[PDB]
């Protein structure tokens, strides 16, 4: 009966990912005083279908210098890990109840760089290769901050079991206990997914296409769908560690909508953040992390690792 | 500009600055596209006398 | 007179340092950047929908050319030739022969539409304002040839756009 | 309290659009669901509207006819379909709709305004309208001396 | 370490085509010379030509000339900062304030009849008069304009990541900027005290109060504050000029250099002959050479036209503000990252239509 | 029958093609500034499902605008060839259309059509944002009156 | 106005609502009314083997109360 849930999980993400592009384009439009796509169907709702299959029906040129095997592998693994990434989400009852689910989340988040690296190298372009190693060096540099912040956060949870988050974050949002790490976690997310102001990996007027470079209908759509698949979920991870909701077993629907709205509102801010702020330079993008975030990250981890022992409030791992 | 007062407070507070009285785009203050006929003046040398070009 | 734009001494009290320390730590000038973005979202967009609406123009607009004619019906173009001597792209081309009666009307008036710049000079040049620039600006095409105008196409524009430019010049000649 | 009249306008929008079918027609064909006063109607079916409250640019608008000069048009909205007399008021070049002040009567004015004809058999093709030069010779008709 | 560009992607005839046209036919060249600020170019060319003819424009015509000259001054600084925002990553700011540019463009359409390439400033005064109500439209826009530039100001100035990407990122010292041909704002942001508006008050500039925005060290940030302050000062030059419009004329009363009024054209022969000859060969400018520069809203814009005692120019080399300010790029980018180069351009104003003379 | 099937499929494909026309705006001169008035809050360019896109690999219509010199000519053709199928180039302005007022210049190629197969000729100097938007709408209808599947079906 | 955004997020939220709703309901349906008993440790696993063995129908989510014992 089970392939049901996999399909009932996967296809909604693709549909949610696709309509984020609409939501992004329209939000940005109103952000910078515009209307956005509104002529292709009612309020542009059919536009996502218009461009998507368009990005499947336009000719997919293979660059002459490109290595076909890697040029195909990079979108495949970039897309594949994002879909598998959604399986342990503690959304009411998680599909995959991996007791180490948070490690599972980080393990797959450390392989999207290969999708960045190979696609940059496979294109075999000077513009691609400087975009690639720069892009990969940015994202794995934010790995250490990404890993430690969680280690501070779940240290009060009890384990890395994602479903346990709803039990720990029952009476209050966990943001009220780790809000110094809140924006610290949140800001690091845009670094990983490469969204403005941390949008050095695209740079439409600077990197023209960034790590996507010479990608068109076909592999590009996967990358665009992949990049807009990670954005939707880092909300869900944020909306699970941080702000959550009750999970009354009699009405699992109550947890659904409440969780969904938070994962919607946060995605707006992701889209909202890109609107205002300028775009980072690489030196500062690395300077902010290694020098303005790491010392802060280490200190909070010490505080969050001694606080439960100080107050005799260690969490139960079971 | 036409929004309700409550949402006007929202954008007013989010900006902290009076966006209602000095809203960006035009409204019923511009000069009517129909205008009275003009009667442009004459130049500084439109005199029928003592006005030789040599002067 | 002059006015300094950058020089400024930051106050160096504990409250001032805390203010600046908070500003860097708890991002307030950053959030202000977000603060007035929402004010822009919750605002009416200025998006003119097209062709349903139209951005305003003036009775002086310069666009598609259209050679007019007298109220009796006769062509205003006298072959006075002045429009060429002023046409700074040399787009127009006028050559005339004595008509059957004798009144000279140009046997060829071919504004190379992809040559001119819509000066208004040709309008300002004509002593009988034969050549005008109609308010139309939506006359794109797909073949480069259809841009290349001629005497007949000019006359058709004059007969098609006739009421508008007659009204526009009627309400604008006083300024001229 | 401020919410109810806003939704009242939203429901009044369907009332002013002649039912749900009319609402969906304008929402798809025009993508502008707005109720405005009928200022005038030209000789093709183009229905013109005006709303003072709307800001400059949305002050006056038009939903085009479904048919004019042969071209069937329901998803074929174009800007060259506006007749010249209404081209003034619609572009807000003058606050005087043609239905109020009609164009000065002339014999040579086109009775039917034409849309953009490019890309179709009746499009335009340039040509030299001068007569000729260098008139040639002509001999009697039996050849070789 | 080394940064020399290669231009000519928009090199065009300009001066070469000018010699075969008359002065009036040469006016559209300056309108299209730079593709950003149109009216201020005709300010230079008309000023240079009227200088050669020893004909001064009527006082009113100067007042419209300055009014639209500063309206275009408002046009220029808007795109330089907002394109810098587009470069620096802020896409929201250039959409907001640019809607305001549609209002001045609408003003351009009302007066000249064209949306951007007005061809309005002519030798011997402005070509045509303002429509009845254009002054009111300026005030309605100007009333809310500072409100819009504050919206630019808040999010594009104190933004922590805008500040660092504009502070210290490229700087020129005093004598170095002076000796690189930098002029106008480029020196003013580097601390040099100089401005063509006041030191050489061309046109009616000696009757309007404004403050030049001299600044600190002179990095990307320094001239950025200078530019926005220029817009605020340009707003007063508008406001002072808006309530000072005198009841005068638009053209000189010398039909030999100014086309006669159309009403008198079809009635008086002297008008008809003068209109005929002026529209066939134009006025003959007395021989000589003259380099006259005005404060462009980008830099020092001068035309060194030489008159052969004919109805056409002989050579009309331009002092392009973009040209001389592109000359400084090599020293301007000593020791900076590759991603900075676009911002290094952004603090300056390099419109590829104007740099090529 | 089969003819109706391919006609519906032809309708569906061109509906996408006449919707997501991501443009290569390759303007160089004062035709370029007036185009942003078509990417304006006044007239939205994004409202017709089209967004100004970099990376010519993913682009459909190339908006060429501004005067075209000989120096730019080699660079314009190479990017055009890099542009994927389908690709349409819209000549904007008098200069790009036939050379314009910079016609007889020694360093201007008369019109972009001499280098690239122009699909839409938008006249203007500058073409007002409405006028060039009208050309985009004209190109949109051109995609509608396309018979790609019909030709393949009736080959 | 800004409310035209809501239809864009409407099919967002509803579509994003269903994976959580589904993976709960089939979880309810598969596990005989109750939810899928989760074995994070060996205790909760060799537990279910006792229930699966004792049901007689080889289904863990089948309960046998006091009516079962003799
Ligand atoms: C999220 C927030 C709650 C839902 C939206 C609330 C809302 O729109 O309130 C009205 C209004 C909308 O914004 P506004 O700028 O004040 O509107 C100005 C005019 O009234 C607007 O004047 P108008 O002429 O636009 O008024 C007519 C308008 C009126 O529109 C409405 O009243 C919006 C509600 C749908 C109808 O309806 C239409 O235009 C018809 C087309 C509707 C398009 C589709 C709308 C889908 C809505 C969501 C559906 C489910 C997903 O907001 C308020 O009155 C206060 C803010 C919202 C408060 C919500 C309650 C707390
Ligand atoms: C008993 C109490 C124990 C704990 C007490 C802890 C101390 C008190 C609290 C301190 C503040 C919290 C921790 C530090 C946070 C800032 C870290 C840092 O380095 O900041 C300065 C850093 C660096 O600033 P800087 O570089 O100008 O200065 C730092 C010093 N130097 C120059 C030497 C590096 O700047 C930023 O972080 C700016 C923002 C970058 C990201 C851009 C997007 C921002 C989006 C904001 C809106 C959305 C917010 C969402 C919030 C979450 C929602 C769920
Ligand atoms: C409560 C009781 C304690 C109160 C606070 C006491 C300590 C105060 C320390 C003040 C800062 C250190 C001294 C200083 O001013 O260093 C400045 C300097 C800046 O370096 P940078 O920004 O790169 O610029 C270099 C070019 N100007 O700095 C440097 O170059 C060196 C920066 C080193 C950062 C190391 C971070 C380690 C991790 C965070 C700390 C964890 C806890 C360590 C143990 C603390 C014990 C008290
Ligand atoms: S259009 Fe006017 S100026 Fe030109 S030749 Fe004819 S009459 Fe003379
Ligand atoms: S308006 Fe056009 S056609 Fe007339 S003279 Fe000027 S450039 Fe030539
Ligand atoms: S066609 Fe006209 S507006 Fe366009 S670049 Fe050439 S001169 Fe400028």
């Amino acid at each position: 009966m089970f392939m049901i849930n996999i399909l009932s999980l996967i296809i909604p993400i693709l549909l949610a990912v696709a309509f984020l592009t609409l939501v992004e384009r329209k939000v940005l439009g109103y952000m910078q005083l515009r209307k956005g796509p509104n002529v292709v169907g009612p309020y542009g709702l059919l536009q996502p279908i218009a461009d998507a299959l368009k990005l499947v029906t336009k000719e997919p040129l293979r660059p002459g210098t490109s290595s076909i095997s890697m040029f195909i592998i990079a979108p495949i693994l970039g897309l594949s890990l994002a879909l598998t990434m959604w399986v342990p989400l503690p959304m009411p009852y998680p599909l995959i109840n991996m007791n180490l689910g948070v490690l599972f989340m980080l393990a797959m988040s450390s392989l999207a760089v290969y999708s960045i690296l190979w696609s940059g190298w496979a294109s075999n372009s000077k513009y691609a290769l400087i975009g690639a190693l720069r892009a990969v060096a940015q994202t794995i540099s934010y790995e250490v901050t990404l890993a430690i912040i969680l280690l501070s956060v779940l240290l009060m949870n009890g384990s890395y079991t994602l479903s346990t988050l709803i039990t720990t974050q029952e009476h209050i949002w966990m943001i009220f206990t780790s809000w110094p790490l809140a924006m610290m976690w949140f800001i690091s997310t845009l670094a990983e997914t490469n969204r403005a102001p941390f949008d050095l990996t695209e740079g439409e007027s600077e990197l023209v296409s960034g790590f996507n470079v010479e990608y068109a209908a076909g592999p590009f759509a996967m990358f665009f769908m992949a990049e807009y698949a990670n954005i939707i979920m880092m909300n869900a991870f944020t909306a699970i560690l941080f702000l959550g909701a009750s999970h009354d077993p009699h009405t699992p629907e109550l947890y659904t909508i409440n969780f969904v709205l938070k994962t919607l509102a946060l995605t707006i801010t992701f889209l909202w953040i890109r609107a205002s702020y300028p775009r980072f330079r690489y030196d500062q993008l690395m300077h902010l992390l290694w020098k303005s975030f790491l010392p802060l990250t280490l200190a909070l981890c010490m505080w969050h690792i001694s606080l439960p022992i100080m107050t005799a409030s260690i969490p139960p791992q079971s | 500009a036409s929004a309700t007062r409550v949402i006007q407070l929202l954008r007013n507070w989010a900006s902290g600055r009076d966006l209602q009285a000095k809203l960006q785009l035009r409204y019923q203050e511009i000069s009517k596209r129909t205008q009275p006929p003009p009667k442009l003046p004459v130049g500084p040398s439109h005199k029928l006398s003592n006005n030789y070009y040599c002067t | 007179t002059y006015k300094f734009v950058n020089m400024r001494e930051p106050s160096m009290d504990m409250k001032s340092v805390t203010d600046r320390a908070a500003q860097t730590l708890l991002w307030t000038e950053l959030v202000r950047g977000l603060g007035m973005t929402l004010s822009y979202l919750f605002r009416e967009p200025a998006t003119i929908n097209y062709p349903f609406e139209k951005g305003p123009l003036s009775p002086r607009f310069r666009g598609e050319h259209a050679l007019r004619r007298y109220p009796s019906g006769e062509e205003r173009c006298i072959a006075c030739k002045l429009c060429e001597a002023v046409c700074p792209a040399q787009a127009i081309t006028i050559e005339a022969e004595p008509r059957a009666d004798g009144s000279r009307r140009t046997t060829r008036y071919d504004i190379d539409m992809t040559k001119c710049i819509y000066c208004g000079f040709c309008q300002e040049a004509c002593p009988v304002d034969a050549i005008v620039e109609g308010p139309n600006f939506e006359f794109s095409t797909e073949t480069h040839e259809e841009l290349l105008y001629n005497k007949e196409k000019l006359l058709n524009n004059g007969d098609k756009w006739e009421a508008e430019i007659a009204a526009n010049i009627q309400a604008d000649y006083l300024y001229r | 309290m401020e919410l109810v009249q806003v939704l009242r306008r939203g429901l009044q929008q369907v009332s002013g659009h002649g039912g749900l079918r009319g609402y969906l027609r304008v929402l798809f064909r025009a993508n502008d669901v707005r109720v405005g006063t009928l200022v005038g109607e030209d000789k093709y079916g183009n229905k013109y509207y005006e709303d003072n409250k709307q800001f400059f640019g949305r002050h006056r608008w038009v939903i085009y006819t479904t048919e004019m000069n042969g071209r069937d048009t329901f998803w074929d909205v174009d800007g060259s379909m506006v007749p010249p007399e209404w081209h003034r008021w619609l572009h807000c070049m003058t606050d005087d709709p043609p239905t109020t002040k009609p164009p000065t009567a002339r014999k040579y004015i086109w009775t039917n305004h034409k849309f953009n004809v490019s890309g179709t058999p009746q499009q335009y093709v340039p040509y030299s309208t001068t007569r000729k030069k260098i008139q040639e010779w002509v001999p009697p008709s039996t050849p070789y001396k | 370490r080394k940064c020399d560009p290669h231009i000519g992607l928009l090199h065009r005839g300009t001066e070469k085509l000018i010699e075969y046209k008359t002065y009036l036919q040469a006016l559209p060249y300056f309108d299209r010379l730079d593709y950003v600020s149109m009216m201020c170019n005709e300010q230079a060319y008309s000023l240079a030509v009227e200088k050669l003819l020893n004909i001064q424009p009527p006082p009113r015509a100067q007042w419209i000339r300055v009014l639209f000259g500063e309206i275009t001054r408002l046009l220029n600084h808007i795109m330089a900062v907002t394109t810098h925002a587009l470069d620096i990553g802020a896409m929201t700011p250039f959409f907001w304030m640019f809607e305001e540019r549609e209002k001045m463009f609408e003003f351009y359409e009302r007066v000249s009849g064209a949306r951007m390439h007005a061809a309005y400033i002519r030798p011997g005064g402005v070509h045509q008069d303002l429509p009845l109500g254009l002054l009111d439209d300026i005030y309605e826009f100007s009333k809310n304009f500072s409100f819009r530039i504050d919206e630019l100001e808040e999010m594009l100035t104190n933004n922590r990541i805008w500040r660092n990407r504009t502070v210290d990122i490229g700087v020129v010292t005093a004598e170095d900027a002076l000796n690189y041909g930098f002029s106008g704002v480029m020196l003013r942001g580097s601390g040099i005290q100089w401005d063509l508006r006041k030191t050489q008050p061309y046109d009616v500039y000696d009757q309007v109060e404004f403050d030049v925005p001299i600044g600190s060290r002179g990095d990307c940030y320094d001239r950025y504050l200078c530019r926005v302050e220029e817009m605020r000062q340009s707003l007063r030059i508008i406001s002072q000029c808006l309530n000072k419009m005198p009841p005068g004329e638009i053209k000189v009363d010398d039909a030999k250099v100014s086309p006669p009024k159309r009403a008198e054209m079809k009635t008086s022969m002297e008008s008809l002959i003068h209109h005929f000859k002026l529209y066939t060969e134009g006025y003959q400018v007395p021989p000589g050479a003259t380099y006259t520069a005005i404060e462009a809203p980008k830099g020092e814009f001068g035309v060194y036209l030489v008159s052969d005692g004919s109805s056409r120019p002989y050579r009309c080399k331009i002092k392009a503000p973009g040209f001389a300010h592109l000359a400084g790029l090599d020293k301007m980018s000593k020791g900076h990252m590759l991603a900075d180069v676009v911002a290094i351009i952004g603090t300056q104003d390099i419109v590829f239509g104007e740099v090529d003379r | 029958r089969g003819e109706y099937v391919v006609a519906k499929l032809d309708d569906l494909v061109n509906w996408a093609r006449r919707s997501s026309l991501w443009p290569m705006t390759f303007g160089l001169a004062c035709c370029a500034v007036e185009m942003m008035h078509m990417a304006a809050p006044r007239y939205d360019m994004d409202r017709f499902g089209v967004v100004f896109r970099a990376s010519p690999r993913q682009s459909d219509v190339m908006i060429v605008a501004g005067t075209l010199t000989n120096k730019m000519a080699p660079a314009l053709r190479k990017v055009y060839d890099q542009m994927p199928e389908p690709r349409y180039v819209v000549s904007m302005g008098s200069c790009a259309n036939g050379g314009g007022y910079y016609h007889y210049s020694y360093s201007v190629v008369r019109g972009c059509d001499r280098i690239v197969p122009v699909d839409i000729y938008v006249p203007g100097c500058p073409p007002t944002a409405e006028a060039l938007l009208y050309g985009i709408l004209q190109l949109q209808r051109k995609i509608k009156r396309e018979k790609r599947l019909r030709i393949w079906y009736r080959r | 106005m800004w409310f035209e955004i809501l239809p864009g997020i409407a099919v967002m939220a509803a579509c994003l609502f269903i994976p959580g709703m589904a993976t709960a309901h089939i979880h309810k349906f598969t596990n005989g009314g109750k939810e899928k008993r989760v074995a994070h440790f060996s205790y909760q696993w060799n537990l279910m083997e006792r229930d699966r063995c004792i049901s007689g129908v080889n289904r863990y989510h089948v309960t046998k109360g006091l009516e079962n014992i003799d």
